[PDB]
């Protein structure tokens, strides 16, 4: 018999402009379930162009505008090439096995293909929720192995909206 | 503590080989995606020397170590 999981979970895949697809693949409940389907994806150092692979809770869209993300945020590791692939397995074996420890917070995680780098972020519920960011933040650098000095970035997803007089940089 | 957990290495003895492919990944959406024959999980290939170099100083990309 399957060795289920605490929550389903959902992989998403999209490749951007070089439109973000978003577009679901599967759901799974267990263990097995969960190999059968990664066994069977091309890991993210290996994706050309600017790919994305999601993986939520099933519920939760890999979207800022979902109930659940709109008042959270996402840490962040920007790693160099090479290494995604590796750290996206650890990752998603942590948040799958329950290895976090802050109850319902975790979200999801996401890892991101680009040009001269790769980003792998897991994003939580409420930004404001200092206990659980805090620890979240000490699991990533277990989980991965961070050597000592390592950045990390916490973005609160609110602040990442671009609107009048936040529009960042833009041509004339 | 969560009714279900699983460590990383009970994680990994429940991996199976299975040259079955789940239908949802057959769409022609994710041809880019579909790995046909089946990898197991990159936690028991061993690291080149090159993967532990980068593993143990530094894991950070130029682009982020030049906003400091």
């Amino acid at each position: 018999a399957e060795h289920p999981l605490q929550y389903n979970y959902t992989f998403w895949y999209s490749r951007r402009t070089p439109e973000q697809n978003i577009k679901q693949i599967g759901t799974f409940a267990s263990v097995e379930q969960f190999w059968r389907f990664y066994s069977h994806m091309v890991r993210p150092g290996d994706l050309t162009g600017h790919s994305d692979f999601h993986l939520f809770k099933e519920g939760i869209k890999p979207m800022w505008e979902d109930d659940a993300n709109k008042n959270g945020g996402k840490w962040i590791i920007r790693l160099r090439k090479g290494l995604a692939s590796r750290c996206w397995e650890n990752l998603i074996l942590a948040m799958l096995g329950e290895q976090f420890m802050v109850g319902e917070e975790i979200c999801g995680a996401v890892v991101s293909v680009r040009f001269q780098e790769d980003i792998i972020s897991i994003w939580n519920k409420t930004a404001s929720d200092q206990a659980t960011t805090a620890r979240i933040r000490d699991t990533l650098r277990r989980v991965l192995n961070l050597p000592p000095n390592t950045i990390m970035e916490y973005k609160t997803h609110t602040d990442s909206i671009k609107m009048p007089g936040r529009l960042g940089p833009q041509r004339l | 503590l969560a009714d279900y957990r699983y460590g990383r290495e009970e994680m990994l003895a429940l991996y199976v080989k299975e040259n079955k492919v789940p239908e949802e990944l057959q769409d022609k959406e994710f041809a880019a995606v579909l790995q046909d024959e089946p990898l197991q999980p990159l936690a028991l290939e061993p690291l080149t020397e090159e993967e532990q170099r980068n593993f143990s100083l530094s894991v950070n990309s130029v682009a982020v170590l030049r906003l400091m």
